[PDB]
């Protein structure tokens, strides 16, 4: 999922911003 | 930002932040 994108890679609050619900 | 790699909670307090309302769900265990 995102882990290895904001873990690894950078985790922009506005990509991260579309895991709300 | 450019920059900011987060894991733990830090990742998903950025996430708890962003939303703060909604309570967003991190896939992780996906």
């Amino acid at each position: 999922g995102i882990v290895e994108q904001c873990c690894t890679s950078i985790c922009s609050l506005y990509q991260l911003e579309n895991y709300c619900n | 930002f450019v920059n900011q790699h987060l894991c733990g909670s830090h990742l998903v307090e950025a996430l708890y932040l962003v939303c703060x309302e909604r309570x967003f769900f991190y896939t992780k265990p996906t």
